[PDB]
RNA sequence: AGCCAGGAUGUUGGCUUAGAAGCAGCCAUCAUUUAAAGAAAGCGUAAUAGCUCACUGGUCGAGUCGGCCUGCGCGGAAGAU
């Protein structure tokens, strides 16, 4: 490994994603294959490319060293194996969705999805999301309200 | 930067020199300037580790011989014919 | 097993053991590497 | 495909799917049907092009028949009909012999867009650097 | 085939077996059948005819002294 | 150090070979995707296949690694009343 001069970058970089981010998910990759990463990188791909991460770090000692910053709801995620996912642009989006759909294709556990932060809380798969731009679901709420 | 503590030699000659070397010390001498030469005795393992760096032979370096700081340059070294140890050093006064 | 006077590891799996007064070599992969009189 | 089971790739040919000395039998003989790669392959052959290198995987269990898959061409080979020289040395690579087309290497690599990890299609280029410094043949960039 | 001081030249993979092609010296093929069998559980035809003359390795040559 | 995981894509790099697909040889040893993963440290193969390592993620929970100099010891060490 590297000394501190390197354990600091994995911090100053990874914590300015939290400081400058959008949504957060969860997942434990016990059996995390590489067809695994391959896929989810195309997903990050659709979800821009390299706007996304997953930098395995669940050393509390790392991606909690980014938490007493923001998201101290994660002192509780960080135990055991974890795969932290941050969003920069994009809706508070679909990121959420396929992690459940992925891991529900066996694709290993999902930490039961211990969940995360947009609010400041816990678990439950939501597509309360990428409807986003479904302001059309407030366009159809126009003419249909005007007519009916 | 190299700080070398040392002591003036109380004994000189083949007899003493050998004795010193049995006790992980080793003789060396400071000469140069317009003032007399000085018979030094140095701690071995120390100068060894120090002289491991190449700067030892380039940089000016300082010897604290009975509280003075003489400040000198390494002229010449005597290494053991077949061991990894030092026999003697010539220091030039700078 | 080979007997020899100099024994030494051969495979990365050869192991070296001091049983009784005698120095040995045990390989979990390759029987040819057993050694004694070490 | 979320589960591999059987795959042997031995670059075939399009214009007539009916070999015998190169592959022929050895392409289908363990629950595989020699009768159906001339019924099925050529059904996915003529839409594109014919003659040149075709690695391939098939869907044969022990289920009599099957369904054929397609693939992609080798990448240092697109430096033959897609560069110049067709060997790679002549003076063993104690000598840096070859010679490149910088324009090519991107769009000629890009032709292999469907089988690479780089997000940045420029990245997919940077891979072809070493793939094309495979001898030490410098590119006139 | 190689052990028998032989040069190999091709392989087909003809249907079920695999025809192997080689140039191997005569004074060296004697009793092939017997061993070819041992190596392939009895399942292995073979065939040979004359092709050419090439230099005999020295220890061979100096042996062949009448 | 154990134990769980992964240990990947260009791609069998190129050359050379009947075959050299990480691994007989020669030259190169980059670039991706990354948490990390050698154009490969060893097993293996006709060659592929197959099993490991380096490396990184997890678990664990405080010491731990290997060179230099030196003291004393061990093997090496079989003979005839």
């Amino acid at each position: 490994m590297a000394l501190n001069l390197q354990d600091k970058q994995a911090i100053v970089a990874e914590v300015s994603e939290v400081a400058k981010g959008a949504l957060s998910a969860v997942v434990a990759d016990s059996r995390g294959v590489t067809v695994d990463k391959m896929t989810e990188l195309r997903k990050a791909g659709r979800e821009a490319g390299v706007y996304m991460r997953v930098v395995r770090n669940t050393l509390l000692r790392r991606a909690v060293e980014g938490t007493p910053f923001e998201c101290l709801k994660d002192a509780f995620v960080g135990p055991t194996l974890i795969a932290y996912s941050m969003e920069h642009p994009g809706a508070a989006a679909r990121l959420f969705k396929e992690f459940a759909k992925a891991n529900a294709k066996f694709e290993v556990k999902a930490a039961a999805f211990e969940g995360e932060l947009i609010p400041a809380s816990q678990i439950d798969r939501l597509a309360t999301l990428p409807t986003y731009e479904e302001a059309i679901a407030r366009l159809m709420a126009t003419m249909k309200e005007a007519s009916a | 930067m190299f700080t070398i503590n040392a002591e003036v030699r109380k004994e000189q000659g083949k007899g003493a020199s050998r004795r010193l070397r049995a006790a992980n010390k080793f003789p060396a001498i400071i000469y140069g300037g317009k003032e007399a030469p000085l018979a030094i005795e140095l701690d071995h393992d120390k100068v060894m580790n120090m002289q491991a760096k190449a700067e030892f032979y380039s940089e000016v370096l300082t010897i604290v011989v009975d509280g003075k700081e003489i400040k000198v340059k390494a002229q010449d070294v005597q290494r053991h014919p077949y061991k990894p140890k030092l026999q003697h050093i010539d220091f030039v006064r700078a | 097993m080979k007997v020899r006077a100099s024994v030494k590891k051969l495979c990365r799996n050869c192991k070296i053991v001091k049983r009784d007064g005698v120095i040995r070599v045990i390989c979990s992969a390759e029987p040819k590497h057993k050694q004694r009189q070490g | 495909a979320k589960k591999v089971q059987a795959y042997v790739k031995l670059q075939v040919a399009a214009g007539m799917a009916n070999p015998s000395p190169p592959v022929g039998p050895a392409l289908g003989q363990q629950g595989v049907n020699i009768m159906e790669f001339c019924k099925a392959f050529n059904a996915k052959t003529d839409s594109i092009e014919k003659g040149l290198p075709i690695p391939v995987v098939i869907t044969v269990y022990a289920d009599r028949s099957f369904t054929f898959v397609t693939k992609t061409p080798p990448a240092a080979v697109l430096l033959k009909k897609a560069a110049g020289i067709k060997s790679g040395s002549g003076k063993p690579n104690k000598d840096k012999v070859g010679k490149i087309s910088r324009a090519q290497l991107q769009e000629i690599a890009q032709t292999k867009a469907a089988d690479m990890t780089g997000a940045d299609i420029e990245a997919m280029t940077r891979s072809i650097e070493g793939t094309a410094r495979s001898m030490g043949l410098v590119v006139e960039d | 085939l190689s052990r028998r001081r032989g040069m190999l030249k091709g392989q087909e993979s003809e249907v079920t077996g695999v025809k192997i092609h080689a140039e191997v010296p005569l004074s060296e093929m004697f009793g092939y059948a017997t061993q070819l069998r041992s190596l392939t559980k009895g399942r292995a035809s073979y065939t040979m005819e004359f092709l050419k003359y090439d230099e005999a390795p020295s220890n061979v040559a100096q042996a062949v002294i009448e």
